[PDB]
């Protein structure tokens, strides 16, 4: 279902269009619980639910409110595999050069 | 469907045991992984027709 | 194709009614169900919704409730608007924006699948129907079933489970004596509410030790977990969320943690829980002069939790006022003045004879009828009393309702709950042993000069000081004086445990330092390993000690517990006990003894207590053993008995030289104790515990529930569901089967399975023996997940089945219709107990005649066998137009049936709500301290629920074709 | 990620351990036609295993899949018949080691 | 925790344990075949998983009689054989078991 392929330099709006939300905090886990800190590097609402068909708040459970963004934790209810493709983006404070086009040699 | 596609592997096994001989038409997920890899870089790498 | 104003139906959640498209986003959509009034933010992707279609010529109703006849539909900007002819006035050309439709759906019939060439196989309809039949009953089952626990069935346990677990916003005093099992009963309540869905957010505050026990027990038996919020978890939940706690659902949190800061208490308060669980509620220090900070904090919790569970092991140790205060927390309107409960008990002393005579089936003298009327403050008595007195046709339930009313003006027998062990079968034995020892002269020298300024201490304080002669000896002879060297107690217990080297023993002292030094002595001198429980041990250390002492197979031989160490840990494996220092006040020693007197004892408890001669120990032993006999027995009357001779008793103890006139005091105390026991057993109690156990009728009810648990249908249904899923099953033989994922599982990952597999047993008793394997039930999460998966699996329903009847005409068509009767309302209105989605089975021949009631589904099911695919569908659907006609008959023949099904739960709601209102008004008239706006509001809610339940409807969920060959 | 052997460009070229594979030493096959490859029993009951499952559960000899697995591993005589049925016409691909030609 | 060579193994029929010894090692001269357990070996059920409630469980210790995953070494598929000898080797400080 895929004719010829196209490659081009990505516009910033294109990049932000390749995301549901923006990461804003470097964090991995609680180190006490499995807490995916809000706006963390593995943020639940930017990437998906850590466990299949669940909300981090735990309100909904495993099929009933499928594909629901939990009003409290703000997370879709879908399979953990959805985490595999949901891209994110970090907004840069200042414009920053892309090395690849700087050093194509 | 016989190297890495877990979903394809399972679907094909279902079809074989169910008595249906049929692959599932669709781009292998390896293409999707590569596409997201490129999109990590600021490259459009879009599809076409 | 989403747009503002559209109406959609949720796929899985058909019970929310029609949803309005409030707003859309690039990847999200905010919908609202006005019938439930609930907003839901769905992801635009994955489409967990559906746009039900009113085809031209169908009929619709606007929110105002006037029907119409749709004739055209137009679409603009991906938004649909209808045009139709009214049915009330037959006005054509009436246009409706779809936003103004009803808020609850009575449509989305599946016949379009049949008329569009879409059908399924026979193994997609029977399972659906039976799953629906099992699931609908859950909301009106015998408490949705109460077999989903790893508990040995006990009459009062299951009676309490059934009673409390089917009541909105329960609030009771679970005060069963120590070790009978109150955590288990409370877990039954919690699990029942959770399974029913009536409660989802709960609170659990327990002492420091009880946290881990509660958590592990509930997970191991009820498969329930409640996150524990320490300082770190609470702090990080703050550092993320505005309200930290509310992210989770069920919680463990110590009142120590809770009362640390006022804002923390406010955050706990504003979390909108459903049920509150408080363990050992006796600690709550109520005082009309000055209530404690902990007490008023828990009072705020009670103010902002609809449900509360008061669990206390000592309802009366703090005197009568604390008990009244706890009941006042449960019911301030009823328990408003402290001076009335005693009069109530004195008045109910003889009253049990009335209920005894009534249960005998004999007639009641009208003189006693106008005393039963005196007890209950109502004037609608005569209509019920005449019907029940003559044993009318309604007497089987009218008598039950009458005794329920008598309970209601007795105190409901519900805010209070007790279970004894005398009449309650199941007490192994409590043997007592006493040993007298010579008092060493060193402590004599210490205590002779102990009193110089010590008179500043009160007699209570003097007895408290005498509780630790070792510590006063240290005080006189420098701290850590060699007190343990000249102790006949040390040698006595050394010999005692020398007799019991191959056995475990629970030794308990009065403080941490005592336990430390005693463990030092035992380990260093005799090399005897003893697991201490001093306060210097963190909760993790307490758990470690409990575990080592619990490893009966090569575990700690001795468990040394300080005063606080006498917590609710289960030491049923330990059948022997030792009282080291002979604690002063009774109820503390009662709790200590009850630490072992639990279920699962290897043998009866025998208690040993070495006491030195000529000291307060002898006086206390004699008094407890003879004056009250509080050791061997469990008669709960010491609260005021201790108070009555309190001053003289403490004077005797603080002045052991005073011994004249003690036997007569003991005799009078025993006279009072036996007279009080006779008064209590005659009436004012001992029928409350009958209600707690519910009598042999409740025993038979529990037995019926247990036989239901013994039903083997679930085993076959779940096994075949697993086989359809593709879950590998391997049996061990001892009612143990391991389930594991397989290469051919329908989903890559399932919630309740892992790569290692899990063992399960369907038997209660084996599960009790083997805590490893889960107790699979309709209540177990795995079965619930599978049931919801199949229910949400809208694929199926349609079938192509063959029936081999050589003596029935060929080509005969039988349609099996499974409709659903549903009502829409918020979860907080708890329609589950009144009207859930309910299946309706119909069996129609060509002429639309019903055969559902003439033959049951199961016997019918063996005959069916599916036959060839789509060629068959075409061949049989060559005349499929008749199905469109069949509905007009089937509906016409089942719509009335739906009415017959609609007429039922109205009584269920009306009777109970009217009874609660009657009790409220009867109590209010006596006590003018109630807010009339609240009762106006609950009357309004009564009207609301009645009228809403009067609204209903039935929809089609499944249809099966059956053709009879030869 | 886009470079080296683990580079996800040159990944489906290095080589894939395909399933339903096999191997053996070779033996002459007179009495065969010119479109028949004598395949062993012990290797044809581990290649067409899922096909056997399908034709077995469908025939009802063992409806549940785990029963079908335990039947094939039990060498029950019926499984030989079912395997013969499935391999009635189900071409196999025989590939020599260096596949220079397109006939290889 | 350590790996256990006990004969006790979950999710295995009595047929497998029929020829083993109590320790978990097959007897000499046992006409093994494909799939039979030569040595009964097991591992202690994975690692720290689930949630901090799982850490709570570890603090309280789990509640599993089995509490061990099956990792027994069986005959490789497709080879018969008659066991001649079974040597046992022990790290110093490990008490020798029954076999
Ligand atoms: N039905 C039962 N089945 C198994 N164990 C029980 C049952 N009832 C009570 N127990 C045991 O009794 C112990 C005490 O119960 P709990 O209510 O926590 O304290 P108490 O009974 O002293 O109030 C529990 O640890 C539990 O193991
Ligand atoms: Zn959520």
């Amino acid at each position: 279902e895929f004719d010829a392929i196209k490659i081009a330099l990505a516009s910033p709006d294109m990049i932000r269009s390749w995301s549901f939300g923006e990461v804003k905090k470097p964090e991995t886990i609680n180190y006490r619980t499995f807490k995916p800190e809000r706006d963390g590097l593995f943020c639940a609402r930017i990437f998906g639910p850590v466990k299949d068909y669940e909300c981090l708040c735990g309100k909904y459970k495993r099929l009933k409110h499928r594909g629901v963004i939990c009003e409290k934790c703000g997370v879709e209810v879908t399979q953990t595999k959805v985490r595999r493709e949901r891209m994110g983006h970090i907004e840069l404070a200042s414009p920053t050069a892309h090395i690849w086009f700087l050093k194509s040699l | 469907v016989k190297s890495d596609d877990v979903n394809g592997r399972t679907k094909m096994y279902k079809n074989i045991v169910d008595g249906n001989h049929q692959m599932e038409p669709g781009m292998p997920e390896s293409f999707n992984v590569l596409l997201k890899e490129i999109r990590s870089l600021g490259i459009n790498i879009e599809l076409e027709d | 194709p989403f747009t503002l104003g559209q109406r959609w139906i949720s796929d899985t959640e058909s019970e929310l009614g029609l949803g309005t498209v409030v707003a859309v986003d690039a990847r999200t959509v905010t919908l609202l169900f006005p019938s439930t009034g609930e907003n839901r933010l769905y992801a635009r992707s994955d489409s967990p919704v559906t746009r039900v279609m009113f085809n031209p010529g169908d009929t619709i109703t606007s929110h105002d409730g006037w029907q119409m006849q749709v004739e055209e539909v137009k679409e603009e900007n991906g938004l649909l608007t209808y045009i139709g002819t009214r049915l009330d006035t037959e006005e054509s050309g009436v246009a409706l924006r779809e936003v103004f439709l009803d808020s609850k759906l009575v449509f989305s019939k599946p016949q379009d699948r049949l008329f569009a060439g879409q059908i399924d196989r026979m193994d997609r309809f029977a399972l659906r129907y039976r799953a629906r039949k099992y699931s609908s009953e859950q909301f009106r089952m015998p408490a949705s079933g109460l077999r989903g626990q790893r508990t040995s069935l006990i009459p009062h346990q299951l009676n309490i489970a059934h009673d409390v677990g089917r009541r909105h916003a329960p609030r009771v005093l679970l005060a069963d004596e120590v070790g009978l099992g109150k955590t288990i009963e409370a877990g039954m309540i919690l699990h029942q509410q959770l399974l029913s869905g009536a409660a989802e957010r709960v609170l659990i505050i327990v002492p420091e030790t009880l946290q881990h026990q509660w958590l592990v027990e509930m997970l191991r038996r009820f498969n329930l977990r409640f996150a524990l919020f320490d300082d770190e978890r609470y702090a990080e939940a703050q550092h993320d969320a505005y309200n930290p706690f509310d992210t989770e659902q069920l919680v463990i949190c110590s009142l120590d943690f809770a009362r640390r800061s006022k804002q923390r208490l406010e955050h706990l308060c504003e979390a909108e829980w459903d049920l509150l669980v408080v363990d050992e509620a006796h600690h709550l220090v109520w005082s009309e002069d000055a209530p404690s900070r902990e007490y008023q904090a828990i009072e705020q919790l009670a103010e902002h939790v609809p449900g509360v569970l008061l669990l206390t092991a000592t309802p009366e140790q703090l005197g009568m006022e604390s008990h009244f205060a706890r009941l006042r927390l449960l019911d301030p309107n009823r328990f408003h003045d402290f001076a009335q409960f005693v009069e109530e008990q004195k008045n109910y002393r003889p009253v049990a004879d009335a209920v005894a005579m009534l249960l005998a089936g004999n007639k009641l003298s009208n003189d006693e009828l106008n005393m039963l009327g005196e007890m209950i403050g109502e004037q609608d008595i005569e209509p019920l009393l005449q019907a029940a007195n003559s044993d009318s046709e309604d007497a089987q339930s009218a008598r039950q309702e009458l005794v329920s009313m008598l309970m209601d003006r007795h105190g409901a027998s519900r805010v209070l709950f007790r279970n004894t062990r005398n009449g309650v079968k199941g007490a192994p034995k409590r043997e007592l042993h006493t040993i007298k020892l010579p008092l060493p002269t060193q402590y004599q020298t210490a205590i002779k000069v102990s009193g110089i300024m010590g008179a500043r201490k009160s007699a209570e304080d003097r007895a408290r000081d005498m509780l630790y002669p070792e510590r006063i000896y240290q005080e006189f002879e420098g701290d850590n004086a060699t007190w343990w060297n000249f102790d006949p107690r040390v040698e006595w217990l050394m010999g005692y445990l020398t007799s019991h080297r191959s056995q475990k023993v629970l030794v308990i002292c009065a403080k941490a330092a005592t336990a430390l030094q005693l463990e030092q002595v035992l380990r260093e001198r005799e090399g005897i390993r003893a697991a201490v429980f001093h306060e210097g041990m963190s909760i993790i250390e307490r758990d470690r000690a409990a575990a080592w002492f619990a490893e009966e197979d090569t575990g700690a031989q001795v468990l040394l517990c300080s005063e606080i160490g006498s917590e609710g840990r289960n030491f049923q494996f330990a059948s022997h006990m030792v009282m080291f220092d002979l604690p002063f006040n009774p109820d503390l020693l009662e709790q200590r003894i009850g630490a072992l007197d639990r279920i699962g004892q290897a043998h009866d408890i025998q208690i040993h207590v070495p006491y030195l001669e000529k000291t307060a120990q002898s006086v206390l032993v004699r008094w407890y053993h003879e004056g009250l006999d509080a050791f061997e027995h469990t008669c709960p009357t010491g609260a005021t008995i201790y108070d009555s001779v309190y001053n003289d008793l403490i004077n005797y103890l603080a002045s052991p030289d005073q011994t004249e006139g003690f036997d007569d005091l003991i005799k009078n105390c025993r006279e009072q104790h036996e007279a009080l026991k006779a008064q209590l057993e005659q009436g004012a109690d001992r029928l409350l515990e009958i209600h707690s156990n519910g009598g042999e009728k409740a025993q038979a009810l529990a037995e019926s529930i247990e036989e239901q648990d013994d039903d083997t249908a679930l085993i076959a249904f779940a096994m075949n569901l697993f086989d359809a899923i593709g879950i590998n099953q391997d049996d061990r033989g001892d009612n143990m089967i391991v389930l594991t994922p397989s290469d051919h599982m329908l989903v890559p990952d399932f919630p309740g399975l892992s790569e290692d597999g899990i063992t399960i047993t369907f038997d209660r008793e084996v599960a009790l023996a083997r805590e490893d394997a889960q107790f699979i039930t309709w209540e177990h999460p795995l079965i619930r997940n599978g049931l919801d998966l199949i229910l949400s699996g809208d694929t199926g329903s349609s079938t192509i089945s063959l029936l081999k009847n050589k003596a029935l005409p060929v080509g005969t068509l039988l349609v099996e219709l499974i409709y659903v009767v549903e009502a829409q309302a918020p979860k907080q209105l708890q329609l589950n107990r009144f009207l859930p989605p309910t299946p309706v089975r119909m069996l129609l021949d060509k002429n639309g005649n019903n055969l559902a009631a003439q033959v049951e589904f199961e016997t019918f099911n063996r005959q069916l066998n599916a036959v060839n695919r789509h060629t068959g569908s075409k061949l049989v659907n060559a005349v499929q137009q008749d199905v469109h006609a069949i509905l007009q008959l089937g509906e016409a023949q089942i719509e009335k049936s739906a009415r017959a099904l609609i007429d039922a739960a109205r009584n269920e709601a009306d009777e109970k709500l009217s009874a609660e209102l009657s009790r409220l008004e009867a109590l209010r008239a006596v006590n003018p301290n109630i807010r009339d706006d609240e009762l106006t509001a609950i009357e309004s809610n009564r009207q609301q629920v009645m009228e809403s339940l009067d609204q209903a409807g039935w929809r089609l969920d499944a249809l099966r074709l059956i053709v009879v060959t030869h | 990620m886009i470079k080296g052997k683990q580079g996800r460009f040159r990944q489906n070229l290095l080589g894939k351990r395909v399933d339903y594979s096999g191997r053996s030493v070779i033996t002459v096959g007179p009495y065969l036609r010119l479109h028949q490859c004598g395949l062993p029993k012990k290797m044809a009951l581990e290649l067409f295993k899922p096909f056997i499952y399908g034709k077995l559960e469908l025939r009802g000899l063992a409806t549940t899949i785990k029963a079908a697995k335990k039947m094939v591993e039990r060498e029950e005589a019926v499984v030989w018949d079912i395997l013969d049925e499935v391999i009635r016409e189900h071409p196999v691909l025989l590939n020599r080691a260096p596949t220079l030609h397109r006939l290889g | 925790g350590p790996e256990e060579i006990t004969a006790d193994i979950p999710n295995v029929g009595e047929a497998a344990l029929s020829k083993l010894d109590e320790s978990g090692i097959v007897y000499i001269g046992a006409e093994v075949t494909g799939g039979d357990i030569l040595v009964g070996k097991v591992t202690p059920k994975g690692e720290t998983q689930l949630t901090p409630e799982e850490k709570l469980l570890r603090a309280i210790f789990g509640e599993k009689a089995s509490d061990v995953k099956d990792s027994s070494l069986r005959v490789p598929n497709g080879v018969s054989g008659t066991v001649i000898d079974v040597q046992v080797f022990t790290r110093d400080g490990v008490e020798k078991d029954k076999r």
